[PDB]
């Protein structure tokens, strides 16, 4: 019923700049953690018996 | 740093084995008394005039 419309701001561009480049980082962070992870399983640990 | 750190890891796990045990067997050793003197239980009665 109050459906307000959208004003793109150039502070809004510029906030979502920012956020795009951190979830850049994040996601390259991530990976590498989730890289060296599955390298320490294959060498720290074997299969599991009863 | 990473490998370096993941091998650190992994050489603890490999050092957790285990080389054996060491103990005592002692069950069933009692010590032993010494007895100086052997009972005899031996009283001579004699009579007053030797009869």
């Amino acid at each position: 019923f109050a459906l307000a419309q959208i004003n793109a701001d150039d502070e809004f561009i510029g906030a979502i700049d920012k956020e795009s480049a951190e979830y850049l980082d994040e996601y390259a962070t991530l990976a590498r953690d989730i890289s060296n992870s599955l390298t320490l399983v294959k060498a720290a640990f074997g299969p599991l018996e009863r | 740093e990473d490998m370096a750190k993941i091998y650190g890891a992994v050489a603890a796990v490999s050092k957790n084995v285990n080389s054996s045990v060491t103990y005592e067997v002692k069950r069933g050793t009692h010590e032993l008394i010494k007895v100086p003197t052997i009972p005899h239980n031996l009283v001579l009665i004699q009579s007053d005039n030797g009869k």
